């Protein structure tokens, strides 16, 4: 049903979001959902050539917070190709597709379930997209 | 009057389902749905009579034309212009609006000129006139909403001044579900020297449009959302102010000598028809007109106001709901949930098969005024029942409990 | 597929017109539909119509992508690098309309010069008059040889370093010339312009690459090529498509809307105001994907067979000038001495032939060949050597007629 | 055939049309067939509320022509706005239906004919679409 979009993990990174901030000497990108409603801004300090700490700031729907929140701490540490491959693998989970489950996702897996709400993929895809233009 | 069961099965995409669920579409303010009676009349354009229009000597041609020029008569009943010539075809209110502020307000706007809008208007009705103050040195101005999102006539007053040239107001809020008093700013308008342009893409589906009686100066509307094809619309001009607009595309159809260098233009209303015109669509438009005439749109009107007194009820004794804009409204209804995000919603409904509308709906400076970011829109139209209300109202309770458990 | 396989797609064709088999020589003014393109009209009225884009609900998501989806085969179609670069419009005229308009009209000043042809449609001709006389430019005519092609030495000599503009159609709808706009698209790029052409008559009938072509703009319309009315297609070199205005303001191109000022959505959406044309869009889809499966060389290879048959029978007839020259596209413009074209066109129409007679949207071509009115019979994917054979006689049965009076 | 509502008088006229030329001091019109490729210049010069003298040029089919030819001298010397009575009971006459028959509405009648045809009713009625615009103000 709802229950498998609504998953107790995403409710959470709703609910207690991981990165709230703005922060520093950085590359600041905001992006908003076409389908407004979804306003989000990310912010990356970039350490050569890895992600030392990712932020956001933003309001939105469940959806479009849970997958920032999820997708900023996902990044911690990891390089900017991983990144880059993270995200191609979420964009391939949100169609039907099979993707590659070497790399964790951790958490972002539970946002699975979207790909049988697809008006809401955008609101998922916000983030990620926040990251592409990053770079 | 209105046997809803008799008017619904004659839309086919009524009946389907979604998710396990029968379709309650209540999205007819974004698009309205469509009876055989006008599907079957792009078939029968399609399948028997397709062919140019006007320049023509062979018989499929002539059946064409008399179908386009047919519908253009029948326009011009639907909504009572005085003639022909004032009824112009085009792909929606958009273009129309488009038009007006092209050709009209780009020739009659100098600097200290003003147009004057509203706070409710749809982004159509906005985006033009920005454009068109900023090309002629003008200025545009809004008139100020009352708390529960209607226009007093005073503020009309207050705000229109000798300096306006152009009132541009929509008929119908989208939003609010408001009937602005369009007849009486028309009088303040033309006690100013100006026109007034209405934007009547929610009014023209709802209820029956006089211009005669309006006194308004440009009319827009759009097929799409009157049971009609997409793709087509109807700018109306009263004839003296067209027979001075120049046109604001050129080419083929819409010329009468074309020389090297210099050219003359048709009369009315071709001249602003350039181009192969929207044959099967404006054909269509005609057959949503006959359809819609035959229910009557007084009927009409009178449906969606014991649906819009139904959901309000309903609405109140749900808790935790805000609904936005005044009691006496037109057949929608735009609200939140508190603490529940709109996408959320709509997602809930989508999931029981109901279809409404999340965001700006196209009217961002209405949501700020209302210090909204987003939101959700119910709206009905011919189709709709009161069993259908009741399932937006179960869905929205569903959705409460569902975030608050 | 064989012909028969063909013509059993298109219903319209297979019916009486004054007692006779129709025979449609008219594909040049509009093309028939088949089968395949009105149920996807029907399929999308009956099951999926909703509004496109900003949306939530399921059939919002089908209609949105069947929209989409439809810009992915034009784009494909015509061999466009990406679909920020297909548009679409109203039409060929509305597309060549928005090129005058959003970038004429920002890059002439006195001096520049706009070049076009004699052979040009209205289409391509009034919206660039209009352009050099808000700018303060200059119109200039690459004159044609006398069979009513066009040298590459004459365009080199009209093109100047103070061009802006080349406009000229891919191929004649009089002449049945095929241009040759790439070495055209070179001479501009030469020279400091850009070129647009007007694809309407080259589109439905043979294979466009605007790759290869290099052309700049490039218009096209959907009811030429087996399409619904109303819709039409205008690519432009994305570079190009930046820095241009958009033509139109209103919903669905925008980003931000503020009182005053406004922010325009990317590519391509930032030339399409309004509720877009959506069902006629998804047929114009259907259309390209008709087309393709059949394939447009094979389709030009007919059109080749039917436009030598048609000459090759036209001038063992006596009294018959054809105009243009030997190898062309697939329609033959001509007259019989003596006989209006109308009263040709009544004679041929009572043995349910349909043709044109008269200027076909080309004053200037028809003031250079020194007439007043032609008659024009033209074939597509639909049409037999059979059908030719009844043309040709009637055509003898109309100077019979008229000689004995 | 059907076709003989190209009636005998028709022919004659576009044979032998009657007021061809161009008009001096005048009151001058010029139209083209919607239906594109009759081109009249329709030239009256007229003694108050009379036309004395009335002439076209132009190129175009048979029935366009000869129903300017006919025009041009069944409204030489014609009196009121009876020359737009006259128009408009033409124009019922294309569409079918019976009129005000015999105010003289001197030859022409056979142009009855183009009631079947529709796609001329624009060619028999250029001349006169001509002569209401020569009387508008
Ligand atoms: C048909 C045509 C046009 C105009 O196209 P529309 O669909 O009428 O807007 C322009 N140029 C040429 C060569 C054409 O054949
Ligand atoms: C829908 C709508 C428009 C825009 O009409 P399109 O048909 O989308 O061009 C403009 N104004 C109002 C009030 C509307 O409801
Ligand atoms: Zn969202
Ligand atoms: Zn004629």
């Amino acid at each position: 049903n709802l229950d498998t979009l609504y998953r107790q993990v995403i409710m959470d990174h709703y609910k207690n979001p991981r990165n709230k901030g703005v922060l520093n000497d950085s590359i600041v990108v905001d992006m908003n959902n076409p389908t407004c409603g979804d306003r989000i801004r990310l912010t990356m300090k970039l350490d050569g050539d890895i992600v030392e700490d990712a932020k956001f700031e933003g309001e939105g729907c469940s959806i479009s917070m849970a997958s920032a929140s999820m997708m900023t701490q996902a990044i911690k540490g990891k390089d900017i190709e991983t990144a880059l491959s993270m995200s191609k693998i979420f964009s391939d989970m949100m169609q039907g597709k099979e993707y590659d489950d070497s790399i964790d996702l951790g958490d972002i897996e539970a946002l699975q379930g979207v790909s049988k709400f697809p008006a809401r993929i955008k609101c998922a895809t916000l983030s990620w997209k926040a990251l592409e233009k990053g770079v | 009057h209105m046997n809803i069961t008799d008017i619904r099965e004659q839309f086919p995409i009524l009946h389907q389902q979604v998710n396990g669920h029968d379709l309650v579409y209540l999205d007819s303010a974004a698009t309205s749905q469509k009876p055989r009676a006008v599907i079957e009349t792009l078939d029968k354009y399609y399948n028997q009579y397709n062919s140019n229009v006007h320049r023509g000597v062979h018989t499929l041609g002539t059946r064409a034309t008399d179908g386009y020029e047919g519908a253009r008569e029948k326009v011009r009943k639907f909504i009572n212009a005085k003639s022909m010539a004032e009824i112009i075809f085009t792909k929606g209110t958009t273009t129309s609006l488009n038009m007006v502020a092209l050709s009209y307000a780009r020739a009659n706007l100098k600097p200290g000129d003003e147009v004057v809008i509203t706070y409710m208007e749809h982004h159509a009705n906005i985006i033009p006139w920005q454009q068109a103050v900023k090309a002629t040195g003008a200025t545009l101005k809004y008139i100020p909403l009352q708390e529960d999102g209607t226009i007093s006539l005073e503020d009309v007053r207050e705000t229109v001044t000798s300096n306006t040239k152009i009132v541009a107001v929509s008929h119908v809020s989208n939003v609010l579900g408001t009937v602005n008093p369009i007849k009486e700013m028309a009088k303040i308008a033309h006690d100013n020297g100006a026109v007034i342009v209405v934007d009547g893409a929610q009014s023209t589906p709802h209820m029956k449009i006089d211009v005669q009686d309006l006194d308004c100066d440009f009319f827009a509307l759009s097929s799409h959302k009157m049971c009609g094809p997409t793709g087509v619309g109807v700018l109306y001009g009263k004839k003296a102010l067209l027979e001075n607009m120049e046109p604001a595309e050129f080419g083929g159809e819409m010329i009468d000598f074309v020389g090297l260098y210099e050219s003359t233009w048709k009369e009315l209303p071709w001249k602003f028809e350039a181009g192969t015109p929207i044959i099967a669509g404006a054909i269509g438009l005609g057959a949503a007109i006959d359809f819609l005439e035959e229910i009557g749109l007084d009927e009409i009107s009178r449906h969606e106001h014991k649906l819009a007194a139904y959901a309000l009820e309903r609405f109140r004794q749900l808790d935790g709901v805000t609904v936005y804009g005044p009691e006496e409204r037109a057949g929608l209804v735009t609200f939140n949930l508190d603490d529940v995000h709109p996408h959320d919603v709509a997602t809930v409904l989508d999931a029981e098969g109901i279809a409404v509308r999340a965001g700006h709906h196209c009217a961002q400076p209405l949501m700020k005024w209302l210090d909204v970011t987003a939101t959700a829109r119910a709206s009905f139209y011919l189709y709709n029942t009161e069993e259908e209300i009741d399932k937006l109202v179960e869905a929205l309770q569903k959705t409460k409990e569902y975030f608050t458990n």
